[PDB]
């Protein structure tokens, strides 16, 4: 198991990980507050 | 108003757009049925429509002639008239995620360079090191502030390489 | 004798070099009379991919 | 073996490769380079060619003249600058069909001729002339002004005539003599035809050679001039009814600050120029007296350069030794004099578009265009060579012993820091500008353009406020009417220039919006991304860690091979190469947002810019897509008309593009591998081979290369967008 | 023809010498290194410039550079 | 030293101990070097003893009844003459443009020629006052004192005015008729959002 | 105003200036600034031709300025 | 008067671009090739 979370600690495996947790943190908060264009 | 402007809700051009939009919309959702899926899904589209231009009227905003809104981005007339939401706000909002993670960055390039194999730490990243600088990056603008202060931010002359002029 | 003690770390002071004012890992000093008797060893490499070079007695200070 | 040519380079002459002619070519201005090259010799060639460039531009401003008097219909344009075409030249081709001919057949003429778009009908107009046999009188002088230009650039390089390299170097006497004499002077007397010519003849009042010497210029005589009472000059000005080239409504005041433009004209007034003319040249003779020559008063420059370093050490040494590294470098004062000049020209093209000096020019459409198009490219093409000099007197002329410590030394000491700003500040603008684009584009693709980013320009409608528009409603400094700023012009000149300003028919401070804003935006990055590939190129042309002895191969070399990664495109010429590019694409943002403004604007629809120059597809469809169905339909199987050139200019320039590209993409060995393969089907073939050639066939160099897709990209560029502008313009109008 | 220098910071190592592809380097006796030899270029007159040297020395910085001169019938490497 | 602008702040290393007025206040360390900090001390010394003259002037005129500082250059501009304690004076706006430029030019002239001298005595002291240096210190440090006291009343003098639009001494009254309705805070223009 | 009375005041006060007040700080200051014409010249300060011309010059100008200024009615 | 006549575009234009060309062009050519003594 050691190894699987090396792979995955790599630079292309964190990458695609952290992208789709900004993503989907960035559409869901478009989602329940449609249209935000002022604070 | 500021610019010759006028605010977006009292704007006929807003009105008016508002009204193309909604007759768009309609215009297609005559088409379908009621209890259908595509005419339901136009609908809440059109209930989308109307909540962002009644937000929009309802924050504001300054409209121009072509009853799009406008942004103010002068320091001065933002809190002045009421405009800060637009770009002041923000404007702080990026600077604290952005200082924010640069200092975590900063500080996980710091702590790795001391070890025996950095380049190692930086193709695999080390989850751990890294979770807990980003928990710890919260207080980035008082941790860099303490640093310059301190004189550890930047690398004297004689320690980085230059050309050769 | 003469020089840098193998092992330690020094400063390249040589204008044209690519490790200008970068540290380095002293490894052997020349017993003779050559211009460059130094040998320093640094751990990022150049453009050339490579990692060890001669220095003069006057080009490294030590730090 | 060794040829003659070329005669400066016996390396070059013993070339035995079509290398030879390109690069004798390419190398015959480079006079620092040829064999057996002097500092006094390298300035007396210069001054030569100072003065066969005289007469060249002498010669062609007279054909100019020639060819509008003599095909040209001035004489019939001047009754009527409204309604009538000017006429540059006639055509003469034997390639034109009937079509052909009666399409070109326009403007009055009797026969194919082609219509004007540079403007020196409204300059000469204004000036002063009216009929043919002033173009002609002053061609023929204009051509005997520059045969006396060539003779002069002849006898100076001939024994008993050759200066000296101590008279080349005296700056004190040049300087002095160049405010005072060329500048003063020079103003002074185009005060004196203004006022003896010009000022007359627009008032119905024929003055010429003829009758000059017995016609006043003024009811009073030189009489107030010399009892100090000027403000008579101004009394009685040309009245807000005055009709150009007539007497009616006209004034007899021939020195006044009005202000604003001419009711009819549209353009400045010419008393206005007159006194302005006046004002500067009594300022430009006042400062040539400032440097000591040979009578003791003055200054010299290099007490002052030395005399200016802070006492904090904040500046180094400060200006120490700057004297003696700019007069002994040539390469440094071409640097200096075309950064200067090619601001001058940006300044020209901005003040002649807003303030229309020449009668009946604003309402040329066409003129207006492509002036500013021509003065914005060639302003950007000389600011790059302000730069590709500037790393030329580094590599060549720099001398770190003499320049130690002073503001020059200390530039090299932390350009690191200057291209890491520039970079930021690129990639800042770069970043914020596209994505603003995009976000907005995709906004009026969702069909939401209340949605898309609109920021208000605050700051420059603030500084249009201060200039006296009242749209904003800032009112402060000349908006306000109970303000000190604006009650001390109302006496002078704020009437005229509030009551220009405040209209918004003319292109004196256009209304702006968030267009405006984003495409200005754009612009700064592609001045700063421009600014940062120059000073970078420059300030590394001496070396940096990839070739710590870059200032030992010279300015313009190939590479340092393959090695050490690749050292592609690493010299200082490689620099101002990619430079050009941007260069081109900055002038590019810039002409395409005057084009589009000034259309929209002339078309009485300013809304549709002010709406579609948000979104890059307002400007790929309503700009660039909308304006050229009229350019490509100039021939086409139902015929042609008098915009087919353009058309073929048009594709002309895209050719020259794409064959730009080849240069740019493919590089030499490919094409020295086919060059051989041909060269041995040229050896091995019959009733052929007995015709050899005389240089060996070998393919162009990388640096040639890079030379020659640069210069086909760019002249494809120029073509393609004046076409395309020319063509808009003028069926549109 | 190009011009080839040798600088002092030569350490004798020959690769220089067997990366050239034209016979122009060569290695002489010395005494400012270890290997008591040092790169020579007596034979300029055919090289072409291909830094074939450059890339295969490993002295920082490079002890051998090349200087493109006067192209000529052996510089150019033509055939014919 | 006089006494610490900052009490318990170390004062600048650059500053004499025996200088006028040395209060070691110099945050910007603007005369750290030597030269520059010999131009300073006369140059303040001259903006000081200007600055008394104005500020008295200026107090005098509005106590006597003749307009204020702001008003007194009104009579070249719109048909009127300068009346100086009642009187009236016969010289136009051009003649005294040429009557003070030469007075001033000799005598700008013959100090800046006499090498920077700040306490020239002599001619200048007829009543002798300061013969002895032993005793001139404590009076030296009076003249920088109210000096420096006299330059920031001109500067207040001109901000109060170009914020109110009032003489010093209409301020003061007005001032002291309602202190606390009627300051720099109540005015609208010296802090907007108050 | 009289043309004859400005410019003649204003050139003899500018070379009185010149002459009286200005002239020992304009020699230093020519001093330490550093094929040539000697102006000797038999006044005592030194005053040749050439500073003569130069502030007559300057006293030409300011008089006609104030005599323009003065003729505008401003 | 300085005025060309009509027949002169006929004259001149074939001129500069056909016999000043050649000339030009066969002298160039002439010239580069030339070999040093």
């Amino acid at each position: 198991m050691k190894d699987f979370t090396t792979y995955l600690s790599t630079a292309p495996v964190i990458a695609t990980i952290w992208f789709t947790f900004t993503a989907g943190l960035l559409i869901e908060i478009n989602r329940y507050f449609p249209d935000p264009l002022v604070f | 108003d500021i610019a010759g402007l006028t605010p977006c809700s009292e704007s006929k051009a807003y009105a008016k757009l508002e009204k193309k939009e909604l007759k768009t919309l309609e215009k297609r959702l005559k088409q379908y049925e009621a209890d259908s899926a595509p005419a339901v899904a136009l609908k809440a589209t059109m209930e989308r429509t109307k909540a962002r231009f009644a937000n929009y009227a309802k924050a504001g905003l300054l409209c121009g002639n072509d009853g799009l809104p406008h942004l103010i981005a002068d320091p001065g007339l933002a809190l002045k008239y009421g405009h800060a939401g637009e770009v002041f706000i923000p404007t702080f909002g990026f600077l604290y995620v952005a200082g924010y993670i640069g200092y975590v960055g900063r500080q996980y390039l710091i702590a790795v360079k001391g070890e025996a194999k950095p380049t190692d730490k930086e193709i695999i990243i080390d989850v751990p090191l890294a979770t807990k600088l980003a928990w710890q990056g919260a207080g980035w603008p008082l941790a860099a502030v303490q640093e310059l202060q301190r004189g550890t931010l930047l690398e004297k002359e004689e320690n980085i390489t230059v050309s050769p002029r | 004798e003469v020089g840098p003690k193998r092992g330690s770390l020094v400063k390249i002071l040589r204008p044209e070099s690519y490790w200008f004012n970068q540290v380095g890992k002293v490894v052997s000093v020349d017993q003779s009379g050559v211009r460059y008797p130094v040998v320093v060893r640094f751990e990022n490499q150049n453009y050339a991919g490579v990692t060890t070079n001669n220095y003069a007695l006057d080009e490294v200070v030590a730090a | 073996a060794t040829k003659l040519f070329p005669k400066f380079s016996q390396g070059l002459a013993q070339d035995p490769t079509t290398r030879r002619i390109w690069y004798g070519l390419a190398m015959a201005h480079d006079f620092e380079s040829h064999d057996g090259m002097t500092e006094e010799n390298l300035y007396q060639k210069i001054f030569a060619s100072h003065f066969g460039q005289l007469s060249i531009i002498f010669l062609w401003t007279s054909g100019n003249l020639f060819h509008v008097a003599w095909q040209g219909n001035f004489e019939q344009w001047v009754t009527d600058p409204v309604h009538i075409r000017p006429i540059a030249h006639a055509i003469w081709d034997p390639h034109f069909g009937q079509p052909a001919v009666e399409a070109f057949t326009r403007g009055g003429a009797s026969g194919p001729v082609n219509i004007s778009t540079s403007g020196v009908y409204q300059w000469w107009y204004t000036i002063g002339m009216r009929t043919n046999q002033d173009l002609y009188v002053g061609s023929v002088f204009l051509a005997l002004v520059s045969a006396i230009f060539l003779f002069a650039g002849w006898l100076h390089l001939q024994p008993n005539f050759q200066p000296s390299l101590s008279w080349f170097k005296d700056a004190e006497s040049r300087l002095n003599h160049h405010l005072s004499g060329l500048f003063g002077v020079s103003s002074l007397a185009w005060t004196g035809h203004l006022v003896h010519v010009a000022i007359p003849e627009s008032r119905g009042q024929h003055v010429g050679w003829d009758n000059f010497l017995s016609v006043l210029p003024h009811p009073q005589g030189l009489t107030p001039f010399f009892t100090g009472n000027w403000a008579a000059y101004a009394q009685s000005p040309d009245t807000a009814s005055h009709v150009f080239g007539t007497a009616q409504g006209s004034g007899q005041a021939i020195l006044t600050f009005l202000g604003g433009f001419h009711p009819q004209t549209q353009s400045l007034w010419l008393t206005d120029m007159a006194h302005h003319h006046l004002a500067i040249a009594v300022i430009f003779i006042v400062a040539g007296h400032m440097y000591r020559t040979n009578f003791g008063i003055g200054h010299r420059m290099q007490a002052i350069l030395e005399a200016h370093t802070p006492p904090s050490g904040s500046l180094g040494a400060g200006h120490k030794g700057l004297f003696d590294t700019v007069n002994n470098s040539l390469h440094f004062q071409l640097g200096l004099a075309l950064a200067s000049v090619g601001t001058i020209t940006s300044l020209v093209a901005q003040h002649m578009y807003s303030l229309p000096p020449y009668a009946f020019q604003a309402i040329d459409f066409t003129t207006q265009a492509a002036l500013y198009t021509h003065h914005q490219y060639i302003a950007g093409f000389i600011m790059c060579g302000a730069f590709a000099h500037g790393a030329i007197f580094f590599i060549r002329d720099y001398d770190p012993e003499q320049n130690k410590g002073n503001v020059l030394a200390r530039m090299l000491d932390h350009k690191e820091a200057l291209i890491s700003h520039l970079s930021w500040v690129s990639l800042f603008l770069g970043f914020h500008t596209l994505g603003l684009y995009v976000h907005n584009d995709v906004m009026q693709a969702f069909g939401t353009p209340e949605k898309q980013i609109l920021i208000e320009p605050v700051f420059a409608q603030w500084i249009q406020a201060a200039h006296g528009k009242a749209l904003y409603g800032f009112d402060f400094l000349l908006s306000s009417k109970t303000s000190a700023a604006f009650a001390n012009g109302q006496s002078l000149w704020l009437p005229g220039w509030l009551d220009a300003i405040n209209n918004n028919q003319n292109s004196l401070f256009l209304t702006i919006g968030p267009g405006d804003f984003l495409v200005h935006h754009a612009i700064a990055l592609g001045l700063h991304t421009t600014t940062l590939i120059l000073v970078k190129g420059a300030l590394d042309a001496r070396g940096s860690k990839l070739m710590p002895d870059k200032k030992d191969f010279g300015y313009s070399f190939p590479c340092d091979g393959p090695g050490r990664g690749g050292t592609c495109d690493i010299s200082a010429y490689d620099a101002f190469y990619l430079a050009v590019f941007w260069m081109l694409n900055t002038i590019g943002w810039v002409t395409f947002y005057w084009h589009w403004k000034h259309l929209t604007l002339w078309q009485g629809n300013v809304a549709q810019f002010d709406e579609s120059s948000t979104y890059l597809m307002g400007w790929l469809r309503d700009y660039l897509w909308l304006n050229s169905s009229q350019l490509i339909n100039g021939y086409n199987p139902f015929g042609m008309n008098s915009l087919s050139v353009w058309a073929w200019t048009f594709l002309f320039g895209h050719l020259i593009y794409a064959t730009g590209f080849m240069f740019l993409i493919s590089w030499r060995g490919y094409w020295q591998e086919l060059i051989e393969t041909l060269v041995w089907a040229h050896e091995k073939t019959p009733l052929a081979n007995l015709v050899y050639w005389k240089d060996k066939p070998v393919a162009l160099s990388i640096v040639q290369a890079r030379l020659v897709g640069l210069a086909h990209f760019s002249v494809g560029y120029i073509f393609t967008y004046a076409a395309f502008l020319i063509a808009s313009t003028s069926g549109r109008f | 023809a190009h011009i080839v220098k040798i600088y002092d910071t030569c350490i004798g190592c020959t690769q220089c010498v067997r990366a050239c592809p034209l016979d122009v380097l060569e290695m002489v006796p010395w005494d400012g290194c270890k290997a008591s030899q040092m790169a020579s270029a007596p034979r300029t007159e055919d090289c072409v410039g291909c830094k074939r040297c450059e890339t295969a020395c490993p002295t920082d910085f490079l002890s051998v550079r090349v200087y493109l001169g006067s192209e000529s019938t052996r510089s150019m490497g033509l055939s014919y | 030293k006089a006494g610490n602008w900052l009490p318990g702040s170390d004062a600048p290393a650059w500053l004499p101990d025996d200088l006028p007025g040395n209060y070691g206040f110099d945050p910007l360390s603007l005369g750290k070097e030597p030269a520059s900090l010999k131009r300073f001390t006369e140059s303040e010394v001259i903006h000081g003893r200007w600055a008394m003259l104005g500020v008295a002037g200026s107090l005098a005129v509005e106590l006597l009844g003749y307009g204020n500082w702001y008003d007194a250059p009104l009579w070249a501009v719109n048909g009127g003459k300068a009346t100086w304690f009642g009187i009236e004076v016969p010289f136009d706006l051009n003649a005294l443009l040429a009557f003070e430029f030469v007075a001033m030019a000799a005598a700008e002239g013959q100090r800046g020629d006499a090498g920077g001298v700040v306490y020239p005595g002599g001619a200048f002291d007829p009543l002798g006052f300061a013969k002895d240096s032993s005793k001139s210190g404590e009076l030296k440090l009076k003249e920088i004192k109210n000096g420096r006291l006299a330059m920031v009343a001109f500067l207040g003098f001109v901000a109060q005015h170009a914020a109110t639009g009032k003489g010093p001494i209409a301020a003061l009254g007005e001032h002291l008729a309602n202190p606390w309705g009627a300051n720099f805070a109540t005015n609208g223009i010296s802090v907007p959002f108050f | 105003l009289d043309p004859q009375i400005v410019i003649s005041g204003s050139t003899a006060a500018f070379l009185a200036i010149g002459r009286f007040v200005f002239l020992g700080y304009q020699r230093r200051e020519a001093n330490f600034d550093s094929n040539s014409t000697i102006f000797a010249t038999n006044d005592p300060a030194g005053f040749n031709i050439i500073d003569v011309a130069g502030w007559g010059a300057l006293g030409h100008a300011v008089g006609f300025a104030v005599l323009a200024i003065n003729s505008l009615q401003g | 008067p300085f005025v060309p006549p009509s027949w002169a575009p006929s004259v001149f234009v074939p001129l500069t671009g056909l016999v000043l060309p050649a000339i030009a062009m066969a002298t160039l050519f002439v010239y580069i090739e030339k070999e040093a003594p």
